[PDB]
């Protein structure tokens, strides 16, 4: 069975709610087990308490920098960065969760969610995720976006796990 | 107080944020964070002039190269950076330049050759290789180092006066 995690986010510190996760682990195994275990923390670090530091009405909400919290740092349960594992599923529209990447097979930590279909970015980012419950809580985050992505007021993952 | 529209072009990496961080805030960082977009503000005095310089520094990341024409129309004046260890970014620049000059239509714009990171041991583009490509576009050439400072201000500040001239004719 796929995995389900949990994001509860907050804005200046304050709650918004809870989104969730489905992991493809059936098609992407390696990237959605990455992403669960920083979800659980379980290796002595993770998303918990890092912010989404790229926000884009229309576009995405991209997040997951825990180890500089500045979007350049990140990194996996593998190493500093991981390969592409495929490129099977794609960017078919909102909800889609996706790997964050600086070129071909540089995976880390950093995710996006999208907003809105983004059908160029397929067979360069790993797709491995959808949201399940919560999209209102990601169309509540743009929000606090930008044109560039600067946010206005800071979102965090206040708290994160897995469901059973 | 006059003010120049400056764009900073180039393919990706070869250091325009860097130069213009350097520029703006006197520092340099070796994270690598590629540019969406972003847009600065500086007042200086070149030649005597109080000046306000307003830079905007684009993505280098070459699958939006479909998405520059409006800022080229907009901009008064290009810095074109490529790294001296980087022969791509070299061979990048005359297809900037090109789409420059179609977009503003125009053999006669504004620009200045910046050949960044001269700070380092490891160079693939030799000094003459690009003072010829520059003597041919008719614009300057500026050796720099986001690094060390080494000519940043002289770069922007050399662009300054080429806009300045196109105006003055
Ligand atoms: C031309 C202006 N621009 C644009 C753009 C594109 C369009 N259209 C494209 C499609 N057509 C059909 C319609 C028009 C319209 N409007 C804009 C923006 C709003 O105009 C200002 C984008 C973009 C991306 C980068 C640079 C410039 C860019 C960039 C620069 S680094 C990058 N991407 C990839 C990025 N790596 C990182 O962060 C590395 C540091 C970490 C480790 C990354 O893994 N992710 C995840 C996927 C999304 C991506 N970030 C991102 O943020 O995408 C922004 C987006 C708006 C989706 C695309
Ligand atoms: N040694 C050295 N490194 C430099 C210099 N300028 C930039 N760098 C490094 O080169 C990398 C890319 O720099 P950056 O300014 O982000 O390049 P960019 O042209 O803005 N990239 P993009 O187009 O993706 O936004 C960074 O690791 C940065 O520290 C320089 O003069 N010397
Ligand atoms: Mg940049």
């Amino acid at each position: 069975v796929n995995p389900t995690v949990f994001f509860d986010i907050a804005v200046d510190g304050e709650p918004l709610g809870r989104v969730s996760f489905e992991l493809f682990a059936d098609k992407v195994p390696k990237t959605a087990e990455n992403f669960r275990a920083l979800s659980t923390g379980e290796k002595g670090f993770g998303y918990k308490g890092s912010c989404f530091h790229r926000i884009i009405p229309g576009f995405m909400c991209q997040g997951g920098d825990f180890t500089r919290h500045n979007g350049t740092g990140g990194k996996s349960i593998y190493g500093e960065k991981f390969e592409d594992e495929n490129f099977i599923l794609k960017h078919t529209g909102p909800g889609i969760l996706s790997m964050a990447n600086a070129g071909p097979n540089t995976n880390g930590s950093q995710f996006f969610i999208c907003t809105a279909k983004t059908e160029w970015l397929d067979g360069k980012h790993v797709v491995f995720g959808k949201v399940k419950e919560g999209m209102n809580i990601v169309e509540a985050m743009e929000r606090f976006g930008s044109r560039n992505g600067k946010t206005s007021k800071k979102i965090t993952i206040a708290d994160c796990g897995q469901l059973e | 107080m006059t003010e120049y529209k400056l764009v900073v072009v180039g393919a990706g990496g070869v250091g325009k944020s860097a130069l213009t961080i350097q520029l703006i805030q006197n520092h340099f960082v070796d994270e690598y964070d590629p540019t969406i977009e972003d847009s600065y503000r500086k007042q200086v005095v070149i030649d005597g002039e109080t000046c306000l310089l307003d830079i905007l520094d684009t993505a280098g990341l070459e699958e939006y190269s479909a998405m520059r024409d409006q800022y080229m129309r907009t901009g008064e004046g290009f810095l074109c950076v490529f790294a001296i260890n980087n022969s791509k970014s070299f061979a990048d620049i005359n297809l900037y330049r090109e789409q420059i000059k179609r977009v503003k239509d125009s053999d006669d714009v504004p620009m200045v050759l910046v050949g960044n990171k001269c700070d380092l041991p490891t160079r693939t583009v030799d000094t003459k290789q690009a003072h010829e490509l520059a003597k041919s576009y008719g614009i300057p050439f500026i050796e720099t180092s986001a690094k060390t400072r080494q000519g940043v201000e002289d770069a922007f500040y050399t662009l300054v006066r080429e806009i300045r001239q196109y105006r003055m004719k």
